[PDB]
């Protein structure tokens, strides 16, 4: 703490696992179509596009402090319910969705 | 702005082609089909040219920009068009006249508009907008 | 036999093609069999349900045929020259594959046939058609899943063969070929250095003695 | 897709009569060949059902869904099993005064193996 | 054009592209089944064999006129619509085909 | 004629064999099903020359010819019979005994008939022809 | 004796998982489902550790011995009882307290029976026997 937060470790687990699943979902979408896809895969897809286009993407002269990064992370993960978020302690999950 | 979109159309096509080869086509999203189609246009007009483009002796930046600008505009209008509801097939059939016109672009040489800006491509943008109108409803 | 000098690059991409196919095709297979199971329980029930309805409508029609003292069915066969209940076909994407679905229409432009007015026997046929049009509608609406089912049954069998084929044959062929070429390849680079070192040793001897 | 809008029947006489009244089948006005086949139980040879089977599935193409009684379908078991197409659909329903049997149902057998 | 024809270079260019697709379609045909085939590809599979066994084949003693060669090229290409062609300028095509 | 027909039977067999392993034999037709089967017989019977006899190890120029002739006559008759209306399984079943007899032919000494050209191979030609009439109809 | 029987249960299970994937659970019997449960226990009790207690941090030879003795004992009776007219679902609801107890052995002291031979196991044999009378009947 004091250059990180406590909630840093749990989040690192949620975002990596969800992201991986997001890549797998993109391939499945191309095959099944948009009007025949799963709910769980649909969520994973939405996450892939936002994750890429907000978390990773930053501007040339835009500084991303670690505290700043962690907030953007909660917006992305929010789309999944609490039921699908679980590599996060319920303590954290209740603080920040 | 044109650079990013040029990149995106080429980029997704390579990944979708790998699903096409292995799985086959029995389904391929409304959006995904559009990207493939437009990427063919980019191949044919730009990438292929070496004694096949009757003007190629020196091509200005503006003309390149104007040509690519029509391709990208056709792309965004098309993907919006399937989502706000309108079949993929109705959308191919109505775009019709303009689609050929972008296909044929490559032979055209500065002879309209300025000395570097070409009127046939400028005319094209507005007609495109009219096609979208027919196609969505 | 396959090219020795830097095949590695192409052969690696062959592996990546293969690999992508196992995961994706397995997802696709997984999803089709998950659906298949859902249909299975529906179809099984629907067979029993159709049977009960068909036997009950059939018995009411039979009773009537016998009471009037003439066989209605002969009368009925001349008059049938159209069909009220027809189907209209649609292709529906259930996963990537197109299955046949049907949605039923009742022609309202189609009048009642004339098999009534037979006297007391005519009342009996008149009540009879009314139960039967209701009954027959059941059979067709339930039947729409069956056609989709049969197709689903054939396609999953093909998708299942493809996963097994890429997994067992294709991927290990890419491994073994890559390896064969690797082993020759590293040795061409190594032996060269030894050849150089052997010639240089002779050279150092001569030069040193001067 | 749409190129077929008749439902053909292989069934006992009463069941068929009823179904026609309700309006599903027809006697065509330019072929003059029935698009239904009535059956007198036990009084009609197994060979005549088979000709009629071929007729709805193959020699006709305007048949959407082929309805067939479990009692009858069993007699000509070989021909039904060998038919695996979706055009027309094969849907076996219980015969009159006969209960469900999973083994007079050609499709259910097929599905069970190789699941 | 004076000892060949102007279409000599165009008609050659068409035959490479079609032959190339036919060859990839063949490889795919073995592995997956006829599931990855498409209308153009089925046509391309036939083209491959047609070309191989009529065009390339000839007796040891046999010799060939270049102008002759060019009519046999056109013939093989006659089984494809013209809208599917693109390695030939539409002017050139119209004259000799 | 036998040299060209020999190459051709093996070459077709190789292509079809990949399709059978990966895809299934479902795509293949009954004539091509036959192609694998006649070709299999040639593998076992020709290539194998280890033997436990000097008749299963020495095959004179004449003995080699009769064998090859008999086997091609089968293949040609076989592709026709299924073509005008017969099955790969049905055809296989009718020749049956006559197929075993050609397999076991190789064991038999070459010193009989005219020289190595036996009456055993000559009668066999007639029995194939007869079998052809049965198979078709 | 115990160890050979342990290797086999984990091996046989892997194969039974492959069926769950392809066909599902509508082609597996009570006896196959039982194999899966025992295997999950073996894995849970031995393989999974992380220093949960000062009983994972050190384990003697005796505690290792008592754990596997308990799993095999359940395996033979359970399969026997489904053969004699019982269900996996039945076995599960009645077993309840004794079955959770064997799973949790790893958190508890082994020093319950004596000093390094575990009492939580020794009592289990009697309860499992009693369990089986109720289960068959």
């Amino acid at each position: 703490e004091g250059m990180t937060r406590k909630d840093h470790g749990d989040v690192s687990n949620q975002l990596y696992a969800k992201y991986a699943i997001g890549k797998d979902a993109a391939a499945m979408k191309a095959v099944v179509g948009e009007e025949a896809l799963s709910i769980e895969d649909k969520l994973s897809l939405e996450f892939l596009e936002k994750f890429e286009k907000t978390f990773i993407t930053q501007g040339a002269y835009e500084d991303r402090t670690v505290f700043e990064s962690l907030d953007q992370a909660w917006s992305l993960l929010r789309i999944y319910p609490k039921e699908m978020l679980n590599r996060i302690s319920p303590k954290i999950l209740d603080e920040f969705y | 702005v044109l650079r990013d979109r040029m990149k995106e159309i080429l980029s997704n096509a390579e990944e979708l082609e790998q699903v096409v080869q292995l799985v086959g086509k029995s389904a391929l999203s409304d959006s995904d089909k559009i990207t493939l189609d437009v990427a063919t246009l980019i191949k044919e007009d730009f990438l292929q040219q070496n004694g096949y483009s009757t003007y190629d002796a020196f091509c200005p930046i503006w003309k390149t920009f104007d040509m690519m600008r029509a391709f990208i505009s056709y792309h965004d209008e098309a993907q919006k068009a399937v989502a706000n509801g309108a079949n993929w097939s109705k959308l191919a059939d109505s775009t019709g006249d303009v689609k050929h016109a972008v296909s044929s672009s490559k032979f055209f040489e500065p002879s309209r508009g300025e000395k570097e800006v070409h009127g046939e491509f400028e005319k094209l943008l507005s007609t495109m907008q009219e096609r979208f109108a027919e196609s969505t409803d | 036999v396959f090219p020795t000098r830097m095949t590695l690059g192409l052969m690696k991409t062959k592996l990546k093609g293969a690999n992508q196919g196992y995961s994706l095709l397995k997802r696709k297979s997984e999803a089709l069999t998950k659906r298949f199971r859902d249909i299975t329980k529906r179809i099984d029930d629907a067979k029993q349900k159709m049977g009960r309805v068909m036997q009950t409508a059939a018995f009411s029609l039979a009773e009537v045929s016998y009471a009037t003292g003439e066989n209605i069915g002969y009368q009925v066969q001349e008059s049938v020259s159209t069909a009220r209940f027809k189907v209209r076909a649609r292709q529906e994407n259930v996963s990537g594959v197109y299955l046949s679905q049907f949605e039923s229409y009742i022609d309202p432009e189609i009048n009642d046939f004339r098999l009534t007015g037979l006297g007391r026997g005519g009342q009996q046929v008149q009540r009879a058609k009314e139960i039967y049009s209701r009954a027959v509608e059941t059979l067709v609406e339930l039947a729409s899943l069956q056609t989709a089912f049969i197709i689903l049954d054939e396609v999953i069998k093909v998708t299942n063969r493809r996963v097994n084929a890429i997994e067992h044959v294709i991927i290990p062929r890419t491994e073994n070929t890559i390896a064969y070429i690797n082993s020759e390849l590293d040795e061409l680079d190594r032996e060269e250095f030894y050849r150089l070192k052997k010639v240089q040793e002779k050279k150092q001897n001569e030069t040193a003695k001067l | 897709a749409e190129k077929r809008t008749l439902i053909a029947v292989i069934a006992d006489e009463d069941t068929t009569t009823g179904l026609l009244l309700a309006g599903i089948g027809q006697i065509t006005p330019e072929t003059q060949e029935k698009n239904f086949f009535v059956y007198q139980e036990g009084k009609t040879t197994k060979e005549e059902i088979t000709d009629k089977f071929n007729h709805f599935t193959e020699e006709r193409d305007d048949i959407a869904i082929l309805l067939i009684n479990q009692h009858i379908a069993e007699n000509i078991r070989a021909r039904v099993d060998s038919f695996t197409n979706a055009f027309p659909a094969i849907l076996e329903i219980p015969s009159k005064d006969h209960p469900y049997d999973p083994e007079k149902d050609s499709v259910l057998k097929r599905v069970r193996k190789l699941f």
